[PDB]
């Protein structure tokens, strides 16, 4: 029952999403072969969620794995948790489709959206009762970007019911490998405004800012950032595969945190973290995950929340702990940091609580925040855009592939029109 | 010569090839790869992959003449001209609007209790009369089965129709629609009477089983024992309604005044039914992209009231064409196919510009000198000389005084494409409503854009619950004219119906004309 789709686009999608379910099945004791071998009941009680059982009781992850360029499937192949994927479920192309936001959507990726399609059809119909669709793919790159926005909306076309929440990772302002990845960050925002229902934003900067200060890390690599986004996407989708006592899944996730249709980037976090070197001068209470949660540092996106007004926050804690606790908790946190709330909508906060905590922990939690500052994620971006269109630049590698010149603006004026929208509920 | 394929003809095929045999046109019968001037199809405009030249459909016309939307946009005129509309007798979907329908007769009923009503119910999808049926209650329907998933139309029954003979008869009547822009409408002097094959009575319980003495459809009427088959044009149960208008002028009857209302229920319906086909007709062939010219030959059903009064009952995108031998029949259909192809030559646009531009006077130094005996030969001969006058009068489209008020819908329908965007989808998404209200100028403090939001969403999903498929994904015309009729209401208050959504259309339509200049 309530079954996810997983799809994962791109080079950092593909990677992200491999450590994604090397997480998830150590947490179901599922064996880098299939075999289920595991303590605990409830990790087979709700294994329908993530995988299909074949036969000889061994079970592929639900999972649909594309891109351009063939290289970076052998290399999700020949990796640990890699010989688990369905062969017939790696739909690829030939070249990686460059920076080209053009390539992706249009020309070059458009001849293996119906292969990636009928995947989806044949997965989708196996599950008893769908729950909705979940992609990793990283806006700024060509076959991410392009390839994801065409998926999206052929899917939305065809399933417009579903929850579509969307793991991006956006343009980072000091990182950046890319010369025209402002381009397809621009023409990318506009198609996940109206195709997704949920939509969490991850940046380099930020992920290299905890790995550097929290964890204290020599060097970070794309391991730990994976790793960090990993948890974060388990985190949310727990209380559809363990039981607890406020049990809130996605959809109800979505209620309580969109209140205008247009208004759902979130911003993830994950609270339990710590170095190696410390993990014994801490206790792991209720309140210090709660403070180290709404912590400015502690946050996978870059934006400073304290420039801007929370809209709502979502909680979702997982381990055993006293309601009254929580409840207490993060109500303090509301009546301290009053002017960084809303007013018009009384009690910013939902709670969920799942019984079984993450494995080698104690008490986890997971938080999706929907603020005003992540404007200034998508501010940015404009102005570098802006930048390279009166002094048209790399342009003709975009026009080259059909891609008229109004729908740069077109793209543009959408993104001021969500930036202006976000900004005025904060006055 | 004009090449017309007739590969896709079907039951048009023979009336077509004399007609073409008339015009001296070369045919077809297999098709080519190369294009040609008119494609003639039978039954859908995507029969054939046509880029250039002419076709005989219209794009969507099986859809549109199906029952539930003809009965959407005749009541949706109807909301917008009461009285005008009128020949349509109400009508009731079902199963959505089973319950509105108890509810009115139930309390029409109480109203008035001696008031005993007839109603018919049709199946949208049922042709030749098949799942016709007739009912005196709601009660009556039959609402256990398996068959009544399909949606079907509840209209009421008129049960005083004008009798010939004592038997009560139809009109099939064969219209041309030759454009949308400009629209371009023209009516046949003579169609097909089809009469019933036992006496006409007033519905009651113990006749209304009877489908030969209720039924006009000449496919239920050719198996009865009573049907005659007569090569006259005044007798049989088929006849030329020519025929019948002068029998009825015998008695001292205004043929007049009924042509012409004939032709004012006929233009009616047409534009009553255009703009979902400029709908149509834009996701199907954008501007911009080569595309082919349509017109269309449609069967208008009307039911001739004693008094004189016409009823449309059903309407045909694909009207019998058949002339099987049928004297009558062939000298209606070949006369009106031979007429649709004299219309629409190809040349007579050139040779009219040809003719024009070699009337220009050249005026300038005036000198004569001699010139004896040189005769010019009559090289001035009609083709058309030995053809017969075309039935099909050009009826005026633009009647004015007659017809000029009644593009309401119409004028407003560019709205909808205006905001469509790229690749020309049948549906209109929410950033195309949140475009419109931004570009005419609707929000104030009032209305605020979550009200907006919460109003298409609520339009959407009604029109969406509203058909069988459930997906309906977007947003249809008939929703879109629901939301602009709540906008209209919106403003200018305690102003009457027909003087809103009009001066809501003047005011989109300044904000318009400010923003493109
Ligand atoms: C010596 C010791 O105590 O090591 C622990 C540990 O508790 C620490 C060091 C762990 C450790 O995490 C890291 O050092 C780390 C570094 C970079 C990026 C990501 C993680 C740990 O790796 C993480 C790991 O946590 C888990 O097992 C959770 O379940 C976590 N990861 C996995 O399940 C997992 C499975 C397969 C492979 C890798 C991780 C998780 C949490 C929520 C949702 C899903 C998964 C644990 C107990 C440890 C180590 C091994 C050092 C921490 O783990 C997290 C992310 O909560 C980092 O801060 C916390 C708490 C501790 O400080
Ligand atoms: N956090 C992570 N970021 C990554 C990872 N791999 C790549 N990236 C970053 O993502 C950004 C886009 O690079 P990718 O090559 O992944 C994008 P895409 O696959 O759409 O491009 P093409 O393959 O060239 O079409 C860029 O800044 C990379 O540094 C990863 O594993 N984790
Ligand atoms: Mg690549």
């Amino acid at each position: 029952m309530r079954e996810i789709v997983h799809i994962q686009a791109g080079q950092c999608g593909n990677q992200i999403g491999a450590k994604f379910w090397e997480v998830i099945s150590d947490e179901h004791g599922i064996d880098p072969t299939g075999t289920y071998h595991g303590d605990s009941d409830l990790q087979l009680d709700r294994i329908s969620v993530y995988y299909n059982e074949a036969t000889g009781g061994k079970y592929v992850p639900r999972a649909i794995l594309v891109d351009l360029e063939p290289g970076t499937m052998d290399s999700v192949r020949s990796g640990p948790f890699g010989q688990i994927f369905r062969p017939d479920n790696f739909v690829f192309g030939q070249s990686g489709a460059g920076n080209n936001w053009a390539k992706g959507h249009y020309t070059e990726g458009a001849e293996l959206v119906d292969s990636v399609l009928d995947v989806v059809r044949k997965e989708a119909e196996s599950c008893d009762c769908l729950q909705g669709f979940q992609l990793t793919h990283s806006l700024g790159g060509g076959t991410g970007s392009g390839m994801g926005t065409l998926l999206i909306s052929k899917i939305r076309e065809e399933y417009p019911d579903r929850i579509m929440n969307t793991f991006s990772v956006v343009p980072s302002p000091k990182v950046s490998d890319t010369v025209v990845e402002p381009y397809n960050a621009t023409l990318s925002v506009h198609q996940l405004v109206e195709n997704t229902d949920e939509t969490y934003c991850i940046d380099n900067e930020a992920l290299y800012d905890i790995c550097f200060r929290t964890l204290k890390l020599t060097t970070p690599t794309y391991g730990d950032l994976n790793h960090l986004v990993s948890a974060t996407m388990s985190g949310v989708t727990t209380c559809l595969r363990f039981p607890g006592q406020l049990n809130a899944d996605l959809r109800k996730l979505a209620v309580n945190m969109v209140p205008f249709p247009r208004l759902h980037f979130f911003m993830p976090g994950f609270a339990p973290l710590t170095s190696r070197g410390s993990q014994q001068y801490r206790a792991l209470t209720v309140p210090e995950l709660t403070q180290q949660v709404f912590d400015a540092k502690n946050m996978m996106a870059a934006c400073d929340p304290r420039h801007g007004r929370y809209l709502t926050v979502a909680a979702v804690f997982r381990g055993r702990m006293s309601m009254k606790e929580v409840d207490e908790q993060m109500l303090n946190v509301q009546n301290k940091n009053s002017s960084y709330f809303v007013e018009w909508i009384p009690n910013n906060v939902k709670t969920a609580v799942c019984d079984i905590p993450p494995r080698g922990l104690k008490m986890a939690v997971t938080f999706i925040g929907n603020s005003t500052a992540i404007q200034e994620l998508f501010k940015r971006i404009s102005e570098q855009f802006t930048a390279m269109f009166r002094r048209k630049a790399f342009l003709h590698w975009y026009t080259g592939e059909g891609m008229d010149e109004m729908e740069f603006t077109e793209a543009e004026s959408n993104m001021n029109d969500l930036v202006s929208e976000y900004q005025q509920y904060q006055d | 010569p004009v090449t017309v394929d007739s590969s896709k003809a079907r039951t048009s095929l023979d009336a077509l090839k004399i007609s073409i045999r008339q015009l001296k046109w070369k045919e077809f019968p297999f098709g080519r790869r190369l294009p040609c001037d008119i494609y003639w199809h039978g039954v859908s405009f995507h029969d054939n992959d046509i880029f250039s030249g002419q076709v005989n459909k219209f794009p969507g016309m099986t859809e549109m003449v199906r029952k539930i939307t003809l009965s959407r946009a005749v009541r949706t005129m109807q909301n917008l001209f009461p009285e005008e509309y009128n020949f349509y007798p109400r009508s009731w979907i079902l199963p959505d609007e089973f319950q509105l329908f108890v509810a009115q007769v139930q309390m029409v009923k109480d109203d008035d209790p001696s008031w005993k009503p007839t109603f018919i119910v049709k199946p949208d999808g049922g042709c030749q009369g098949d799942g016709i049926y007739l009912i005196k209650d709601p009660s009556d329907i039959r609402l256990a089965g398996t068959l009544q998933s399909r949606p079907a139309v509840v209209q009421e029954y008129i049960c005083k129709p004008l009798l010939i003979d004592k038997l009560k008869f139809d009109i099939r009547l064969y219209v041309l629609l030759k454009s949308l822009d400009p629209l371009e409408i023209y009516i046949a002097k003579d169609g097909l009477s089809r009469f019933c094959t036992e006496p006409y009575q007033e519905p009651t319980p113990k006749n209304l089983h009877r489908i030969f003495m209720h039924l006009t459809n000449y496919s239920l009427n050719i198996h009865s024992g009573n049907f005659i088959h007569s090569d006259s044009a005044s007798t049989g149960s088929k006849r030329t309604f020519s025929s019948i208008l002068c029998r009825l002028s015998s008695k001292g009857v205004d043929i007049k005044k009924v042509w012409s209302d004939i032709i004012s229920v006929v233009i009616k319906t047409v534009i009553a039914l255009t703009p979902e086909l400029k709908v149509f007709y834009q996701s199907d062939i954008p501007t911009g992209r080569p595309g082919p010219t349509c017109f269309q030959i449609l069967g208008f059903d009307i039911l001739l009231m004693k008094n004189l009064k016409p009823i449309l009952l059903g309407v045909n995108a694909n009207p019998s064409m058949r002339i099987e031998p049928s004297l009558v029949d062939e000298e209606v259909k070949v006369a009106v196919i031979r007429d649709t192809l004299r219309l629409m030559d190809p040349l007579k646009k050139k040779r009219e510009n040809q003719s024009q531009q070699l009337e220009k006077p050249f005026a300038g130094k005036e000198d004569a000198l001699d010139g004896e005996l040189t005769s010019a030969p009559d090289c001035n001969a009609n083709p058309e000389a030995h053809l017969p006058s075309i039935c099909l009068k050009q009826v005026f489209p633009k009647y004015a005084k007659q017809f000029n008020y009644l593009r309401l819908v119409d004028r407003m329908a560019n709205l909808f494409i205006r905001f469509l965007g790229i690749k020309g989808t049948m549906k209109l998404g929410p950033t195309g409503f949140r475009t419109f209200i931004r570009s005419c100028k609707l929000s104030s403090s009032s209305l605020s854009m979550a009200a907006v939001d919460i109003l298409y969403i609520d339009i959407t999903r009604r029109w969406n619950s509203m058909t069988l498929d459930q997906r309906d994904s977007g947003m249809c015309l008939q929703a879109f004219v629901e939301a602009f009729f709540f906008l209209a209401q919106r403003k200018f208050k305690m102003l009457p119906l027909h003087e809103q959504v009009a001066s809501l259309i003047d005011l989109c339509e300044y904000h318009l004309s400010l923003l493109d200049e």
